[PDB]
This record gives C-alpha cells, structure tokens and sequence, in this order.
RNA sequence: AGACAACCUGGCGAACUGAAACAUCUUAGUAGCCAGAGGAAAAGAAAGCAAAAGCGAUUCCCGUAGUAGCGGCGAGCGAA
RNA sequence: AUCCCGUGUGAAUCAGCAAGGACCACCUUGCAAGGCUAAAUACUCCUGGGUGACCGAUAGCGAAGUAGUACCGUGAGGGA
RNA sequence: AACCCAGAGCUAGCUGGUUCUCCCCGAAAUGCGUUGAGGCGCAGCAGUUGACUGGACAUCUAGGGGUAAAGCACUGUUUCG
RNA sequence: CAGUGCCGGAAGGUCAAGGAAGUUGGUGACCUGAUGACAGGGGAGCCGGCGACCGAAGCCCCGGUGAACGGCGGCCGUAACUAUAACGGUCCUAAGGUAGCGAAAUUCCUUGUCGGGUAAGUUCCGACCCGCACGAAAGGCGUAACGAUCUGGGCACUGUC
RNA sequence: UUACUGUUCCCUGGGAUUGGCUUUGGGCUUUUCCUGCGCAGCUUAGGUGGAAGGCGAAGAAGGCCCCCUUCCGGGGGGGCCCGAGCCAUCAGUGAGAUACCACUCUGGAAGAGCUAGAAUUCUAACCUUGUGUCAGGACCUACGGGCCAAGGGACAUUCUCAGGUAGACAGUUUCUAUGGGGCGUAGGCCUCCCAAAAGGUAACGGAGGCGUGCAAAGGUUUCCUCGGGCCGGACGGAGAUUGGCCCUCGAGUGCAAAGGCAGAAGGGAGCUUGACUGCAAGACCCACCCGUCGAGCAGGGACGAAAGUCGGCCUUAGUGA
RNA sequence: GCCCGGAUAGCUCAGUCGGUAGAGCAGGGGAUUGAAAAUCCCCGUGUCCUUGGUUCGAUUCCGAGUCCGGGCACCA
C-alpha cells in the first residue's frame, strides 16, 4: 500500500561521519541499519 | 425524443410520512411534447392520499 | 531404502458430457498421474453450537429435506 | 459473515480477545496463533468357516488341459 | 495431428434391430410456437376410468350474410356515336 | 506516405492501480419531545460510502519511411474528305500505370484481324492493340548453356495405319 | 482474420528486495510582514473585539533621494538630513481611527516544515566478470567453495498489484427461407383481395401501410354544413376574398386501407382535465402465453339550467414475455 | 448515465478582481496598378443563451431552464 519507513532505533559504538561520536543515540532506515552497519560492527540495534 | 414521459405529481403531499390513515405521495405519469408546450404541465387531478382534487405538478 | 488388490491421506488436476448451441455454470475436485502411511486412515478435546431455554471432543447411520437457500435465478447444485 | 492462502502493512493480554451471516451498541458463549490420542465407519490381492429361487464348458474368472500360455506387435499392449 | 491404455457402456434430436398366443376398441399425417423445418411442447383426433346429461339420424321454421348469377346506382375500365 | 504497419517526437487532450485534502452515512454515552404503545436530535470511538488534486506507458496528436501492407481514375470537345486525336475543358482522388511487353500459363466476346507454314491449320511462329482483367524485387524485359519439361514443324525410319 | 472471450511473450506505473549525501523543485505551512478606488468625506472606508490611551530619543512630523508594486490616485520602504510632533467621541458612516493590539481573509515575500517528482553523485544491498589467489591424501586453466580485486549500483533482476499489448496461443460462435449458389432481399403488427354470402384458411400469389401523433386532434355544453357545376363583381387570371341559383352527401375524418359517419363521428365557439382512484356481473377470441367489450357500485370531480354525458382519441396498426 | 468547457458583430474567439462591449476575416469606399494583386488606410452592425437573485447599478457574481462542444463509464 502506502510506502512506510522503516525507522530503527539504534546506538552507535564508533564515531562515523554524518552520525555522531561513539555511545550515540539515533533511528534510522532499515536498510542502511542492517546491510551497512550492523556487519561492520559499528552499530547496535536497541529494545532495552 | 420530441415527445417525452414526464411525471406529475401532487404539490401538496408531505414526503415526511404522514400521520394520517394512508401515507404515500401520488405521482401520475403521462406524454407530452416538449416542443410543442415548453411551459411546465399544470394539471388538477385525483389524489388517493389527500382524497380531494389537487394540483399536480412535474419534476425534472 | 524396495514390494504391496481395493480402501485412505496429501499434491497436481482434465475432457468428452449436461445446459437440447455456448462462454459463467455442469461433468468434478471425478479419472488419471506423483508421493505417503495404516490395518484402517483422516478428523478430534470447543477462540464450538444455540437463543434468552439449553448443550457439552471427533467420526458414522436414520431423519430434518429435496425444506432454508445458491443459480446465465437457466441446466442444475443443496445445507444446518 | 465463518474458514484457508500470495503481495504489503500490522495489534491487544483477561479493566483483554474472538464468535454469534455486512457493520455498531448490549448481552450470551468461548479462549486461536504448541503437540498426541482407542472405538463406532471404508475396503478385498487374500485366510478360515458358513450359506446360494448363483453358472455348468458360447455360461462361470481372460483361463475346468502349456493361460496371461500359443500366437500377434519394435514397444507400450493385445490374447484365444 | 502417431500409436497403446484409461476417463468410457462418452455423445449420436441419426440409421439398423426389439423374440409366445387369442379377444375387444382403434387413429393421424391438421392448427400454433420453436436456432425450427426429418425433432419437440400444447391443441385437434385414440384407449381405458368416472361424473353429469339427452340426444343423434330425419322434418320444418327463423336469423344475419354479399358468393354464383345478375347490374351499371358508385369506383375504375372501354368502344363508337 | 491519405488508409495500414513500422520508426522517431515531445507541447496539449485522454489516461489504471495506488495515494489524498475534504465531505457524507450507520451506530451511540447522552439531551429533549410525546394522550402512543413510542419518537426526534447527538460527543468520543468503531464501521461504511463518496472523493477535488497527484498519478506511467499506451491512444488521440506531429514528422519520416514502398526491394513495408498495398494503390496506381472518369467525362467531354477539337485538326482542308471520311476518319482518328498530338491539343484544350471539366470531375475526382493519397496519386491516377512511366520504361518495357502485349489475343500472353493473363483475351471474356474469340476459331479477333492480317501475314507465314499446310492440298486443307480452333494448335504453331511474326505482327497489330480494341490490355473484359500485363507491368516493374508477390520483380519488368532480354538471354548463351541446360531440361526423362511444355508446345509446332521437318529429314531418316518403321505393321501406328 | 479488424468474429467473441480470454491466455502468454513484451512495454509501463505502485508496493517489496532498498541504502547514504547533495541539489533543483510542484502543492500545503511556521513565526512574521505585504494588501482592499458603495457614496455622503479630514479619503483607494478590512470585517470583528480589548478600546482614552499610544508612537519617540534602543531618536517622529517636515523636505533631498534609492527601490519596488501600480487602477502613474497613490501606497509599503532602505540611506541621509530633520528636531518635539503625527493625535480620539471630535460631524459624517450599516461597520473607527494610520494612537495601539489580538486569531487572520484578497494575492506577494522570506528564512524554516511535509510529500513527491527530477537530476547528480556515493558504496554497503544487489548484479557481472577474473588461466587473480588460497584450499583437503591429491587436483579444481574440471563445474564449484573461501578471500581479494575489477566493472556496474540502489538502477537492474526476482516477487506481488495495475494499465497497455501479438491469431503467438486456447476455447468457442457464424439463424431460417431465397434460385435447396454467390448476392442483396425477406423474418413483428395492420387494411384489402385471393377466401368458395358464419368464423377460420396456404403459396417466393396480387396491392399497400406501422414502430406514432395531438395539452387539444381529449372531456363536455351549444351552434353550424360540406364539396361540384352555372352566373355577377376593381386589379383577379382556370384558381384567393364576396353575392346568388341548381345537384344532395360525390368533401372531410392527423397518417394506409377497409368499414362507418349529414342538423352527423365533419366545421366552430365557451368552460374544462374522466388522458381519474378503488373496482366489477357477464361475454367474445381462444393450444398456451396474451388480447378485446363491458352493464353496475363507491369515492372525489368536469361540463351543463337540468336530464345526463365523461375511465383518452369514428374503429381496426403505433409494439416486446 | 456522470465529468468538464462554451452560447459575445454576418463568420472565428479576446475578456477588468462589476462602472467603455472588443479583435481578426466577410462586406462598403479610396487610390494603389495603363489594367490585375500585393500595398494600404477609413466605415457599418450587438437584448454579451433564456430567466429570476445579488448589487448604487452586471457580459462579469449566483440559482433554475435550453442548446452546443469533448472526456469517462456499465453484465435487462
Ligand atoms: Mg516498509
Ligand atoms: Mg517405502
Ligand atoms: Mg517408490
Ligand atoms: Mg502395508
Ligand atoms: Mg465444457
Ligand atoms: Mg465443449
Ligand atoms: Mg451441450
Ligand atoms: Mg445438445
Ligand atoms: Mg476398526
Ligand atoms: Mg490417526
Ligand atoms: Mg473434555
Ligand atoms: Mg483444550
Ligand atoms: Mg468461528
Ligand atoms: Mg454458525
Ligand atoms: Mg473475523
Ligand atoms: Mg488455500
Ligand atoms: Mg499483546
Ligand atoms: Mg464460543
Ligand atoms: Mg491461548
Ligand atoms: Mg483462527
Ligand atoms: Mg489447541
Ligand atoms: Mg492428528
Ligand atoms: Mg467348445
Ligand atoms: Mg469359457
Ligand atoms: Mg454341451
Ligand atoms: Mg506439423
Ligand atoms: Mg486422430
Ligand atoms: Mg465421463
Ligand atoms: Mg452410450
Ligand atoms: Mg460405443
Ligand atoms: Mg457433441
Ligand atoms: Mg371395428
Ligand atoms: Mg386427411
Ligand atoms: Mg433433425
Ligand atoms: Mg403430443
Ligand atoms: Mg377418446
Ligand atoms: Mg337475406
Ligand atoms: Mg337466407
Ligand atoms: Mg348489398
Ligand atoms: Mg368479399
Ligand atoms: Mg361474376
Ligand atoms: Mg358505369
Ligand atoms: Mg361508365
Ligand atoms: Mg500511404
Ligand atoms: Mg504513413
Ligand atoms: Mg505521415
Ligand atoms: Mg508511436
Ligand atoms: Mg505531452
Ligand atoms: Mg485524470
Ligand atoms: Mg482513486
Ligand atoms: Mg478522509
Ligand atoms: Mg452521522
Ligand atoms: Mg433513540
Ligand atoms: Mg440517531
Ligand atoms: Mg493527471
Ligand atoms: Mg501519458
Ligand atoms: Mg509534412
Ligand atoms: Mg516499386
Ligand atoms: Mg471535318
Ligand atoms: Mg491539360
Ligand atoms: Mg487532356
Ligand atoms: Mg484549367
Ligand atoms: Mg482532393
Ligand atoms: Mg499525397
Ligand atoms: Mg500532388
Ligand atoms: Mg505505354
Ligand atoms: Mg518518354
Ligand atoms: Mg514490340
Ligand atoms: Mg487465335
Ligand atoms: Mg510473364
Ligand atoms: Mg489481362
Ligand atoms: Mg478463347
Ligand atoms: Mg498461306
Ligand atoms: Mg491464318
Ligand atoms: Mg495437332
Ligand atoms: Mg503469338
Ligand atoms: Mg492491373
Ligand atoms: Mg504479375
Ligand atoms: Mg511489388
Ligand atoms: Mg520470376
Ligand atoms: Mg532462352
Ligand atoms: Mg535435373
Ligand atoms: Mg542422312
Ligand atoms: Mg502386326
Ligand atoms: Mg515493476
Ligand atoms: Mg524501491
Ligand atoms: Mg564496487
Ligand atoms: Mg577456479
Ligand atoms: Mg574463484
Ligand atoms: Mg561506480
Ligand atoms: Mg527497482
Ligand atoms: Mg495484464
Ligand atoms: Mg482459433
Ligand atoms: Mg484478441
Ligand atoms: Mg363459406
Ligand atoms: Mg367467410
Ligand atoms: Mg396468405
Ligand atoms: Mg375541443
Ligand atoms: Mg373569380
Ligand atoms: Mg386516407
Ligand atoms: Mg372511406
Ligand atoms: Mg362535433
Ligand atoms: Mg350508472
Ligand atoms: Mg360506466
Ligand atoms: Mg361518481
Ligand atoms: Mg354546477
Ligand atoms: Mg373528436
Ligand atoms: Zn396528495
């Protein structure tokens, strides 16, 4: 139907540029969390 | 075409369902040519609800 | 692991035929084919029926009933 | 409506949720998204008994003798 | 548009066939409709079963009619004067 | 280059699913009406209909393309004798059959007419054109060689007669 | 095959796989600013409210000029110069002061916000390659596995939904009578003839028509007579309007034909809506389905003094389960 | 059946954010030109579809009626 973003809380565990310092809150897009961050280990997906 | 069916009905009949014995709005329906009489249909005729003679008019 | 008449479960799944033609519908989820297991299989312990009164898993027979319905409201199909 | 599936979105926990033939209120009934289970029922390649207003060699099984034989067909198959 | 088996005893408003005896009664080939015309439905005319009835075959009278004949009053047509 | 196809074009019209402002209805905590056995209005929520505007290709639109599909006309009138018509008028189309061939595997009427071949020729060869209804890559017109080809004639030869 | 209904190849939009940064930009906004010729006039009257207070040295009236909108009437506004005023019921006007202030409307501006659309990138999804390189007992220049690299890249592919689109493909339909060929014609209803003096009746036998029309061409009350000869009369003639005598039904009747119809069903005038609701004994026609006639009753009317007539039309075509 | 847009001079269409009714051809006139045409200029005509409403008054805004031009549909 009606596209919906995906948005995916997450915590960043290193500095990268147009995100922020390490230990950082955030959301984001699915894709970008999954295919891009979360491989490199710099990331971490967040449901305390 | 020239020659149409055209629906008279009585101006006085109340649509709001009537509390009287029977209810219910007369329509007639009958030819004329629209050429011909272009002026609306006016004609005085029976009506089954009312039980007098009323005017009955058209609709469009 | 293979074999195994019919029955059974799952998967694919027709057409002639009927409709006095035919296309929705019918034939029929039938035949066939594949896979699977049993002496039976499947279903089965109410997120169910019912109606203001009550019932108390599933399956099968009688009946309700050719009733309610469904249907180019045609041919026909047909419950609880 | 109920039931079950492709694509996409996507809840609520008993102060809930579903069903009651669109839908909403009210009441009644029930507790989905985990499994397993006997009997009553279907069937005959058969085994053991029994019966037959069933056949009696053109019948009864295709076959009362080499019968799935002889023979025919490349083969599936036909078949006395 | 191969062959073999199966659905399949497909379907055929078409053609062919449909086996003992006696007794009684006994048609139709017409109308209407039909994707109908060589089919079918209903009517018409069989048989058998009941319920009412009183007719039929003759004889005479009475109705309305516009045919045969006939005619030129109309409608056409036509010859000569 | 009108019709049809095919290719290219991008301004306008048309243009689905899907979005979506916004309205609209059913229910209803409630609020009133009412000498009839009830009735009218209604928050939130849930549920339903409608929906301006956004919304591609395609189509309509514009252009090219015949060794793409195919198409290639009528009617009059006129030259010192009859005749015929180089020449003009008009009609209609997208345009009106050019080169070449032509009674042909195409010609109906038809055994066309003429010439030749035969004592005699509906076939044959050459030519005329009045092409019912030839024609240019469904090729047109020529053409040496070739053919158990089709078709006419001649010498040799024979029981084909 | 340009018969019907579809299927597929193929093209194009949403969704999904699917991400980052940047632009450009169509429609809504978030403070906030621009902007309005009913007339009576200090004059291009913004509606509604707080409403005797506001705007000034964080520096106004008044002239020197820059800009922009423009109905060149004039409005907002930057610089400078200037230095103590622009003011309110002050009277008009449906609505008050440009003293001020709040939600805002006509259109404009701007930084900020939502959604596309679009274009550009980027690399990590995804795609494509590699006699590049490892690898087990040994090989994998034997497909392949892991790593690296190289080229693309959020396109494409795959999936789902939607529109378009190939007889490429599938199922099917294509009437009857013509002359038992093409071809066009015919297929229902009405009138006449054939049709044999009830009714009925065939032929690819002979003639024609209909698929409606009228708000009056219906209803009613009441009055009227057409047509054709002959004669007179200005244009006016064979023929217009007018007068008169003879024949008497030969005209007319929305349209075919037949049957009707003369103080009439024909022509005119007045008032009307019965071109109604509820029905209905009984008949005719009849295979069925349909179809036709209707005395009579009630309601409520129209015309008429009343008696009475009126449930469309002189009748029969004008229709469809 | 719905959805848009129109009716303005003889013909074809421009339209203030209500205060004058307008363009381009068809026509008339003048020479252009010895004559044709270009070339050029002048002049004529209006119930702004019909009706009501709004307004100090309307082509202008709105309602109803009538016609016209197109766009999109559906199982008697
Ligand atoms: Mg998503
Ligand atoms: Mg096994
Ligand atoms: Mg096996
Ligand atoms: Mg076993
Ligand atoms: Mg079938
Ligand atoms: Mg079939
Ligand atoms: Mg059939
Ligand atoms: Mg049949
Ligand atoms: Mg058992
Ligand atoms: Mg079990
Ligand atoms: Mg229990
Ligand atoms: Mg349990
Ligand atoms: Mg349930
Ligand atoms: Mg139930
Ligand atoms: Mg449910
Ligand atoms: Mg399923
Ligand atoms: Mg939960
Ligand atoms: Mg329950
Ligand atoms: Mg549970
Ligand atoms: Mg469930
Ligand atoms: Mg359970
Ligand atoms: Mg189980
Ligand atoms: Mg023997
Ligand atoms: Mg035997
Ligand atoms: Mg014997
Ligand atoms: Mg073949
Ligand atoms: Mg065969
Ligand atoms: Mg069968
Ligand atoms: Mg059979
Ligand atoms: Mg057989
Ligand atoms: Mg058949
Ligand atoms: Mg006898
Ligand atoms: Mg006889
Ligand atoms: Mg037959
Ligand atoms: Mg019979
Ligand atoms: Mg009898
Ligand atoms: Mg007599
Ligand atoms: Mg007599
Ligand atoms: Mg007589
Ligand atoms: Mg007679
Ligand atoms: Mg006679
Ligand atoms: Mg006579
Ligand atoms: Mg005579
Ligand atoms: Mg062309
Ligand atoms: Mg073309
Ligand atoms: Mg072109
Ligand atoms: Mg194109
Ligand atoms: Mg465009
Ligand atoms: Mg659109
Ligand atoms: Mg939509
Ligand atoms: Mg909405
Ligand atoms: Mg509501
Ligand atoms: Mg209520
Ligand atoms: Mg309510
Ligand atoms: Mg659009
Ligand atoms: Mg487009
Ligand atoms: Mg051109
Ligand atoms: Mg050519
Ligand atoms: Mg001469
Ligand atoms: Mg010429
Ligand atoms: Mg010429
Ligand atoms: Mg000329
Ligand atoms: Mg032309
Ligand atoms: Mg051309
Ligand atoms: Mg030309
Ligand atoms: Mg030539
Ligand atoms: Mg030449
Ligand atoms: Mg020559
Ligand atoms: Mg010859
Ligand atoms: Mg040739
Ligand atoms: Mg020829
Ligand atoms: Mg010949
Ligand atoms: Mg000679
Ligand atoms: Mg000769
Ligand atoms: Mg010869
Ligand atoms: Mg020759
Ligand atoms: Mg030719
Ligand atoms: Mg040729
Ligand atoms: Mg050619
Ligand atoms: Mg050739
Ligand atoms: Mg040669
Ligand atoms: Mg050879
Ligand atoms: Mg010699
Ligand atoms: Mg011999
Ligand atoms: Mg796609
Ligand atoms: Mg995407
Ligand atoms: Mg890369
Ligand atoms: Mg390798
Ligand atoms: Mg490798
Ligand atoms: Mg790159
Ligand atoms: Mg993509
Ligand atoms: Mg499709
Ligand atoms: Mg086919
Ligand atoms: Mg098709
Ligand atoms: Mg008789
Ligand atoms: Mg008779
Ligand atoms: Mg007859
Ligand atoms: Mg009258
Ligand atoms: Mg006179
Ligand atoms: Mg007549
Ligand atoms: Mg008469
Ligand atoms: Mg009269
Ligand atoms: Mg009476
Ligand atoms: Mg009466
Ligand atoms: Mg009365
Ligand atoms: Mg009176
Ligand atoms: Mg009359
Ligand atoms: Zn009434």
């Amino acid at each position: 139907q009606k596209k919906v973003k995906k948005i995916r809380k997450i915590i960043l565990k290193e500095d990268i540029p147009d995100l922020g310092k390490k230990g950082q809150l955030l959301d984001v897009r699915a894709g970008f969390l999954r295919n891009f961050l979360l491989p490199l280990g710099k990331a971490e997906v967040v449901t305390p | 075409d020239v020659r149409v069916k055209v629906i008279l009905e009585c101006t006085g009949c109340v649509r709001k369902s009537v509390n009287k014995g029977s209810r219910g709005v007369s329509r007639y329906i009958t030819q004329k040519n629209r050429h011909n009489t272009p002026s609306r249909l006016e004609l005085r005729k029976f009506c089954p609800y009312c039980y007098k003679h009323t005017i009955h008019g058209e609709i469009k």
